[PDB]
């Protein structure tokens, strides 16, 4: 599946590309 | 405390901070790149939840008129334009610049101008 | 203590790992983005050490020529165009679009369309 | 100058915006 830090990391950046 | 433990505490802090400082830098920078992209091109590029691209003209008649592009292939550099409500209104522009000529640049360029034309200067 | 030492070691590993995780996604995500804005808007946007934006068109006649926009930009202000070798060529255009209409997006769009038309098989 | 972590961090990011 998805590792935690990566999951954690992914969310932070993906937020950085909205409104 | 322990000389061994002290080193770890110092080591940890830096590392947490290093990630900490690094995350901050993106904030300033990422926004700075987008707003530049936005004021220059006249388009806000957002990446969706589905990792699709959503474009919104600095000259949009109403808000939520956006356009969506999905990369056809991850490797292949070409993007399909997905149907959306606002897409319906530009049947013309699509016909001419996207299929006849196969150029997103042409297409968006010519759209940016039409929308810029409809600005009450009253 | 033995528990503290071992307990701390995990933190360092995790943080170090996070740093590695952070960099990879971020690098991958940013690279993919920039491709989109190039593929889509038909301009590659490069940050200079001075945080000035250099734009090179997709349909550029020559590889060497490009445009550079600099911003006072403490806030998200509007940039001012700095002269380039390429910039001199496209006069008028700027007068029509920047000096008069005051819209960078219109200027680029116009320019982009112009360049496309020049691009011809023979 | 600038603190070291910001510095290495800053350098890492800036290089990403290139050809």
């Amino acid at each position: 599946s998805p590792t935690v830090h990566t999951k954690e990391a992914l969310g932070f950046i993906m937020n950085m590309f909205q409104a | 405390s322990s000389k061994e433990v002290a080193e770890l505490k110092k080591q940890v802090e830096s590392a947490e901070l290093k990630n900490q400082r690094l995350k901050e830098v993106f904030q300033t920078k990422i926004q700075e790149f987008r707003k530049a992209c936005y004021t220059l091109t006249g388009y806000q590029i957002d990446i969706t939840t589905e990792n699709q691209y959503r474009l919104t003209s600095l000259y949009a008649e109403h808000p939520g008129d956006c356009l969506i592009f999905k990369a056809t292939s991850p490797s292949g550099s070409k993007m399909q334009l997905l149907e959306t409500e606002f897409s319906h209104t530009v049947g013309e522009l699509i016909e001419v610049h996207l299929r006849r000529q196969d150029s997103i640049p042409a297409f968006l360029s010519s759209l940016t101008l039409e929308l810029f034309s409809r600005q009450t200067v009253a």
